[PDB]
């Protein structure tokens, strides 16, 4: 419990502050209904007729999808370093060599992705 | 190689130079002596109005920002030397474009443009 | 808001004065500008002057964050719907500064293409002469708007002020009837 | 939400490193899954969820409920048989103990995680990565096409602007009063 | 010995730890106000202006004025937004921003009201990654704000925020590895203690640089600034937001700036330890002075933020991701190896070899990166071919 | 029958007088009696419209501080089931904006009594 | 197909100058089609000119392409003078001052272009430093003409008035400081890695594209073609000035930016030459039948017709009075005819088709504004790139929408 209940208290303070801030936003200051006000901002132009096509009722391709997929695996893999880094002195040379082999494997993967144009597009 | 960082050396340097902002409104900046400020109807040294109501200022205005109506300088009530004076003189400053054609049009210098803005 | 439900005692007066002081400061203009008046607005933001001194440097890119719409230039017919959309997409309280003769009355461009003053499409709070107004003139008009915002009422005071302003306005004759000294 | 809640539970169960790593990596992973949802399903598409396979919904719910009930019955009471306080193991550092186990008792699995990563990268490169035969034309390339971009149907007529209508879906009016097809993008209804 | 020290943390009475939490919250509020005001004034100075100097004495009330004005401004809920998530996204942005700061060491142990407590809300065995996790949660605020607005520009802003996460998060995570190697712990207090001999900014400079770039990326600040990108997406994600919802997005941004600057201070600038000109002074590192030193270092990082904003344009988010994946991540990973090998060699008495390898490694990297900056980004190209438009004759 | 209430908005009192002159107590003996609510300022007009109970609003497009077309757009965007809006335009070229304001009818200045009466009858019928 | 949004850069957008409407079909965030929407700043200046006299429509033309007022004025006045057959009768001092003001205005317009481009591309301090330099330039303009923008100082047959006694010193100070202060702005952008990455290779447009769309100015000269109306088809005596046509071969946004930066220095050199050649003399044609009769002078009551001119017209000279009255009221009569006169405005060939029907008002005045033609390159320089690239490309086009719509 200790070493965390301060975090819980600060989180409670922050959550109360944020929810009350949203409530103040909604409750303090003028409120006047206006259809033009409420509709989507489009740099002053009329929003597209509600319908649904080629956007909200459709998909927005991301051109870095490959880098996102790689990010998943690399982010989940690097976290092995943290316990290794903290216990580095205690583990000894064997763990250093094991982690170096793991890092070289990660480097092979990274180099294959990079040199074959995997880090291209966005 | 440091050339790419030249911009930093700029901003940091300016951070230690005195800001150049004019102190308006407390200390308004100096406008040009020739600036095209508010029109002004002037008088002769004795107090007579210079404007003879010739409407040349209004004539030359590209924006129709001047309205002038002349009237006779009757001996009972004289406002300017000569036969005519401008009894009604209105400038629509929401139509004035400050071009200065009016003052260049005046044949009496009754209309000047001050530096007040 | 609940600030508009407060009783008209000293509480409402103090809320009004503090709200006016808060809103006169941090009066973020909308990132909006039509013509050379926009250039003079930028110059006002520029170092020689400093719009920032008045808490107004943040030109809100989106109207949602904008508090003041400095029209700052001529409004053509095709643009009036866009300007009104931007105005409506700001959130109250809002104020409109008609910067320049074109924005305030159409200026020199008295023809089919120009709206002849943005007040045709949005409520104007201050008219600013000039073509373009020099930056000091813009700051003067902005300070005048600050004075207006400071004395802005709220709640029951707002309703009473609206009624009184209506009563005063119903009586004023039109400018075409001020025939003073016209022959 | 579920991943972050499970991370909090891990922290509560004397697994601080595991919970924090859960938060980090699953924040990333769910962000990426959200990206792929926008890319492949829709920004705000509301799925019907109507059973497309006759009788599959009821059967799936029955099977799920039965499996969960049977699993819970199999679990029964376990902690009644003793519950050692993990304080002994976390003594000297939870991360220190995890490091000791990972690189001594499980170094083999640790290394094989590298093979997992390589296989994932290879799959991404093979199935998802497009190649030269279909790379999008560069702005420089598009501009240089008999000068296609600017001189070949020079920038297409803007959508028509009408009183009460100025959206991009509005076609422009040709002199004959007909709507110009080029004014409105072909995709728009 | 063991960090967090059990003799110092986990013993504050409920009232004392509540008081510390409230004090940290108020300190963050005041620091955000000051950050905004000082940023505007420093931008003015770096742009030959004065900045806000009229709203209150010397403009001190400008930030409070803006905050209260946003409070006094209509709370918009545009139609077409996913109302529940649209209203939550500001809260999701804010709460982690404050939570992350709970493990920041503002100072050493101090006696208050008869209790010896750390000048720090708390500390964890994994505090630094706890900060990382909180900041990572915070980005969902930006992304869901962009998505929930139901408009093109917020959607693009949120997508840019996700891309920015992909760009910076791995580099941020890898930056901590060398810090942990040298400190041997993930506790912030332990990291600060490990820097008694010397600050890790000197020892782990490549890690410091990668972390700093990733800091600017994480906070959506210029020259990255992608999710907002005023000149490109109007308001970016926080378009369609007004009043205190926008105010809370910006508050979260500034609290993140402060939190990550304090994390940089903890991990690299010796945390709250006094600098060299004051280090020689007795008692500088004890009492309440560590708070002054920590604030000074944090504010130097804030000044770095403001200076970057004033000097640099904003990158395209594809370019930022290229920076993250082709430069930051490889550099951090090579540095992690180099550091591991160096420390292992030193532990085995290799000595000179390490002193060689390290230098050689950096000598290579700065060259190779230079290539990416100069060789890979070639500045020459062939001329285009003519077409039917009957081009004139070139010089 | 219910006295049809008409909102006449104009900063110019003479425009309001002309509008009230064109439309008497009864536009035609077949139509109900007419009660006029004069509003000189946009805030008052908006508040009256919010209060509701109006059968027609005549908004002067030439109103100084806030034009009639702007008020028409505002009321049709802000009041649900708002009454038909008639706008007075200061020039022929304003017709386009009159269409943009979505006003049910537009009557150019100077206000022709008969044209205004016919437009009002059409809007109330 | 169904996966690409269509969005409005819209009039109200920081990079669209408030009245330009880029309609972009974005597949993700790549511009697929880029339609351009114009006319949100249409003003009827061309038609409204027809109801004002010559020397009055000047005040109109200076307000289209308002960032280049002196260029609009010079084009208009050259057209009027050519219709009058007076181009060879203009005083040398008037032509020298015209060149000096056009080059200072080129510096000012390029400064605004760089400022707004940097602001759009995130270079916040770029706007402030560019406007700091433009502030000195506008101080000089205000002293010379009494206005900060939309000057009507260049008039058919010369200038509205002679330079004030301090004008030469202020312009010399400008020649001294402009290079040093432009050094600050160049340091922020020229070699900045982010700036180059953000503009190099962006908005590419080959020379073929420039010809096809009729592009001109820095966009065309970014293709390496040294086309400049000052060297080719010289006017206002530009032939007497030693200056180099700035041209680059990148054909992209960065090339155009560098062209503008170097054009600033070339303008500084031309202004130094103007000061060297500036000699005392009349600033308006000697023909009293066409010469502007006004003689502005300062006094304790402000700026107005000089007391000497007042004495001449109201006291002794009947012919002088008639000439003042008529030339101020109706203005000159321009013999009927058509004339197309072009100048090198900062954004390219600013052309003016001027038709007179023999009357005191311009029968027809059409401005071929370079921005109007350049905006046809938005599709070429934006399609294929990202929206971030589209911003840079449009900023590089440097369109001033007043000239676009007129
Ligand atoms: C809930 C609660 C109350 C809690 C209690 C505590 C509390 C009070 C709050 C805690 C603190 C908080 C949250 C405070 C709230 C405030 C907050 C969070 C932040 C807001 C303040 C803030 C972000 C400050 C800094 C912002 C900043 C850096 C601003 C500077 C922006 C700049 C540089 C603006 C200048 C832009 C500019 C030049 C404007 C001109 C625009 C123009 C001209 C538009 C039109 C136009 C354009 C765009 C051309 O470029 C152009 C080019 C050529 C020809 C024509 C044109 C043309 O017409
Ligand atoms: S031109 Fe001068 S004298 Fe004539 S009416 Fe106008 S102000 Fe009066
Ligand atoms: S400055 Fe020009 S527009 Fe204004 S009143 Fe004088 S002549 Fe008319
Ligand atoms: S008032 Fe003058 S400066 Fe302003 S937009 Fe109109 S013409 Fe341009």
């Amino acid at each position: 419990m200790a070493l965390y209940t301060p975090i819980l208290i600060l989180g409670a303070i922050a959550a109360v502050f944020a929810v009350v801030s949203v409530g103040i936003a909604l409750v303090i200051g003028p409120r006047r209904f206006n259809r033009s006000k409420l509709e989507a901002y489009e740099c002053g132009i009329d929003p597209l007729p509600p319908v649904a096509a080629g956007l909200t009722g459709q998909r927005i391709p991301i051109r870095y999808y490959l880098i996102a997929m790689l990010f998943i695996v690399f982010d989940i893999e690097i976290v092995f370093l943290y316990p290794w880094a903290v216990a580095f002195d205690s583990l000894g040379l064997f763990a250093v060599i094991e982690m170096l082999l793991f890092m070289l494997t990660v480097f092979v993967a990274y180099a294959y992705v990079w040199r074959r144009g995997g880090l291209n597009w966005d | 190689f440091l050339d790419a960082l030249a911009g930093f050396a700029v901003t940091l340097g300016s951070m230690f130079k005195k800001p150049i902002t004019e102190g308006y409104p407390e200390k308004p900046g100096p406008v040009a002596p020739r600036y095209h400020g508010r029109h002004q109807l002037n008088r002769y040294p004795d107090g007579l109005e210079k404007c003879i109501g010739c409407e040349l200022c209004a004539w030359a205005c590209p924006a129709d920002a001047i309205y002038v109506e002349g009237a006779d300088n009757t001996a009972d009530e004289r406002y300017s030397p000569g036969e005519r004076y401008g009894r009604v003189y209105q400038i629509n400053y929401l139509r004035c474009i400050g071009c200065g054609l009016c003052i260049e049009a005046c044949p009496t210098r009754a209309l000047t443009m001050t530096t007040e803005y | 808001g609940l600030e508009e439900r407060l009783p008209g005692g000293i509480l409402l007066s103090t809320v009004e004065t503090v709200a006016g002081y808060v809103r006169k400061g941090s009066l973020w203009p909308a990132t909006f500008g039509l013509a050379c008046c926009a250039i003079e607005m930028m110059s006002t933001a520029g170092p020689r002057f400093d719009i920032a001194r008045f808490g107004m440097e943040r030109f809100s890119a989106t109207p949602r964050q904008a508090d003041l719409m400095i029209v700052a230039g001529r409004v053509s017919q095709k643009m009036a719907p866009v300007l009104r959309q931007i105005y409506d997409q700001m959130v109250e309280p809002k104020w409109v500064l008609a910067m320049g003769v074109c924005a305030s009355s159409g200026g020199m461009f008295n023809n089919y293409a120009v709206v002849q003053g943005v007040d045709h499409v949005v409520p104007v709070d201050i008219y600013l002469p000039g073509c373009p107004p020099r930056p000091e003139m813009l700051l003067h008009a902005i300070l005048k708007l600050h004075d207006k915002i400071q004395q802005m009422p709220l709640g029951v005071n707002r309703e009473e002020a609206i009624r009184e302003a209506e009563q005063a306005a119903l009586a004023v004759p039109p400018t075409i009837e001020l025939k003073g000294l016209l022959r | 939400c579920t991943m972050i809640s499970l991370a909090v539970l891990y922290i509560a169960q004397d697994a601080p490193f595991l919970g924090v790593v859960q938060i980090v990596v699953y924040t990333g992973a769910v962000m990426m899954l959200f990206l792929f949802v926008l890319m492949l399903i829709g920004v705000d598409l509301t799925e019907s969820l109507v059973e497309t396979i006759k009788g599959h919904r009821i059967a799936a719910l029955i099977a799920g409920a039965g499996f969960g009930i049977l699993v819970i019955a199999g679990i029964g009471n376990v902690s009644v048989a003793g519950f050692s306080g993990l304080a002994a193991a976390n003594s000297g550092g939870n991360v220190e103990g995890l490091a000791a186990l990972i690189f001594t008792r499980y170094l083999w699995a640790f290394e094989l995680t590298s093979a997992l990563l390589i296989t994932a990268a290879l799959g991404a490169m093979v199935l998802a990565h497009r190649e030269r035969f279909e790379r999008r034309k560069t702005q420089r390339e598009l501009a240089i096409e008999r000068f296609q971009t600017g001189g070949h149907p020079t920038p297409l007529p803007n959508p028509g602007v009408y009183a009460r209508h100025n959206s991009v879906d509005v076609p422009a009016r040709l002199p004959d009063g007909s709507e110009s097809p080029l004014s409105v993008s072909t995709i728009l209804p | 010995m063991t960090h967090p020290d059990p003799t110092l943390f986990g013993h504050d009475p409920w009232w004392l730890m509540l008081a510390k939490a409230v004090a940290i919250f108020v300190f963050l509020l005041l620091t955000v106000l000051s950050a905004i005001l000082i940023e505007r004034k420093l931008l003015g100075r770096m742009q030959m202006r004065f900045g806000p100097n009229r709203v209150g004495p010397a403009g001190l009330l400008q930030s409070l004025a803006d905050g209260i004005k946003l409070a006094l401004k209509e709370g918009l809920v545009p139609a077409g937004v996913d109302k529940p998530i649209y209203l939550l996204a500001p809260v999701i942005s804010v709460i982690p921003a404050f939570v992350a700061f709970s493990v920041i060491p503002l100072g050493g142990a101090v006696s208050v009201f008869g209790h010896r407590t750390p000048l720090q809300l708390t500390d964890l065995p994994v505090a630094v990654l706890f900060i990382l996790a909180a900041t990572s949660i915070g980005v969902y605020g930006i992304v869901l704000a962009g998505w929930a607005s139901g408009s093109t520009y917020p959607l693009l802003g949120g997508l840019r925020s996700s891309a920015q996460v992909v760009s910076y998060e791995i580099a941020m995570g890898l930056s901590f590895v060398a810090v942990f190697l040298y400190a041997g712990t993930m506790s912030t207090s332990g990291i600060v203690a490990a820097q008694d001999r010397t600050w890790f900014v000197f020892l782990l400079l490549p890690s410091f640089l990668v972390y700093v770039v990733s800091m600017v990326g994480e906070t959506n600040r210029a020259p990255f600034d992608l999710p907002e990108a005023e000149g490109e997406l109007v308001g970016g994600f926080h378009t369609e937001y007004s009043s205190l919802k926008f105010a809370m997005f910006m508050l979260a941004e500034y609290v993140n700036m402060t939190t990550v600057s304090a994390l940089a201070t903890t991990m690299f600038l010796g945390g709250w330890h006094a600098p060299f000109p004051f280090n020689l002074i007795d008692g500088a590192n004890s009492g309440w002075w560590p708070l002054l030193w920590f604030t000074a270092k944090v504010w130097t990082f804030m000044f770095l933020y403001f200076w970057l904003r004033a000097t640099l344009p904003r990158l395209r988010y594809d370019q930022f991701m290229a920076l993250g994946w082709k430069v930051l991540i490889p550099v951090s990973l090579l540095w992690i190896m180099v550091v591991a090998i160096t420390r292992s060699l030193r532990q085995h008495g290799e000595g000179t070899w390490a002193a060689w390898l390290l230098t050689a490694a950096v000598v290579v990297v700065v060259a190779l990166i230079w290539g990416l900056a100069t060789s890979l980004r070639r500045r020459t190209v062939q001329p285009p071919p003519p077409q039917s438009t009957g081009a004139y004759p070139v010089p | 029958s219910a006295p049809l209430r008409i909102l006449v908005y104009s900063d110019n009192p003479r425009t309001r007088e002309q509008v009230r002159l064109a439309l008497g107590k009864r536009i035609h003996p077949e139509l109900p009696e007419i009660e006029y609510v004069d509003v000189a300022t946009a805030p008052m007009a908006i508040s009256q419209m919010d209060a509701g109970g109006f059968d027609l609003a005549i908004l002067d497009g030439e109103a100084t501080p806030a034009g009639g077309m702007g008020v028409a757009k505002q009321v049709k965007d802000e009041i649900d089931d708002c009454p038909p809006i008639l706008v007075l335009t200061g020039r022929a070229d304003d017709a386009w904006l009159a269409k943009w304001s979505r006003a049910e009818a537009a009557v150019p200045h100077p206000i022709d009594p008969i044209r205004l009466s016919d437009a009002v009858v059409s809007l109330l019928r | 197909a169904g996966e690409r949004i269509v969005v409005n850069m819209g009039p109200q957008h920081p990079s669209t100058h408030g009245v330009l409407r880029l309609i972009l079909e974005i597949e993700g965030e790549i511009i697929t089609e880029a339609r351009c929407g114009i006319g949100y700043l249409h003003t009827g200046i061309e038609k409204n000119l027809e109801y004002r006299n010559w020397t009055q429509g000047v005040t109109f033309v200076t307000r289209m392409d308002y960032l280049s007022p002196f260029f609009n004025e010079t084009a208009y006045c050259l057209g009027v003078e050519k219709l009058l057959g007076i181009t060879d009768d203009i005083p040398e001092r008037a032509s020298v001052i015209r060149v000096m003001l056009m080059e200072l205005n080129r510096i000012s317009s390029h400064l605004v272009a760089l400022a707004t481009g940097g602001m759009e591309l995130g270079a916040m301090s770029a706007m402030f430093y560019g406007f700091r330099e433009r502030e000195e330039i506008l101080r000089v303009f205000e002293s010379i003409t009494g206005l900060r923008m939309n000057h009507a100082y260049i008039r058919p047959g010369g200038l509205a008035a002679d330079l004030p006694d301090d004008a030469i010193t202020q312009v010399r100070r400008l020649v001294e400081i402009l290079p040093k202060r432009l050094k600050d702005l160049e340091d922020l952008l020229n070699e900045n890695y982010i700036w180059k990455a953000r503009t190099v290779g962006v908005g590419y447009l080959d020379l073929t594209g420039c010809m096809a769309l009729g592009i001109t100015g820095p966009i065309l000269r970014s293709t390496g073609l040294p086309h400049d109306l000052r060297k080719a088809q010289p006017y206002c005596g530009y032939e007497n000035y030693e200056f180099d046509v700035i041209t680059d071969d990148r054909c992209d946004s960065y090339g155009r930016y560098i062209i503008r930066v170097k054009e600033m220095h070339e303008s500084v050199k031309i202004v130094e030459q103007c000061l060297a050649r500036l000699k005392p003399g009349p600033v308006m044609i000697s023909d009293k039948k066409l010469a502007w009769p006004a003689d502005l002078k300062l006094g304790p009551d402000g700026l107005g017709n000089s007391p000497e001119h007042i004495a001449k017209i109201m006291g002794r000279s009947m012919e002088g009075l008639i000439h003042h009255f008529k030339l101020v009221t109706e203005g000159i009569r321009v013999p009927p005819g058509q004339v197309y006169v072009a100048v090198e405005s900062p954004r390219g060939e600013l052309g003016v088709h001027m038709v007179s029907d023999g009357g005191t008002r311009p029968y027809r005045v059409h401005y071929r504004d370079p921005s109007f033609t350049n905006l046809q390159a938005v599709a070429a320089t934006c399609e294929g790139g990202m929206v971030a690239d589209a911003i840079a490309a449009v900023a590089s086009i440097d369109p001033v929408m007043g000239g676009v719509d007129r």
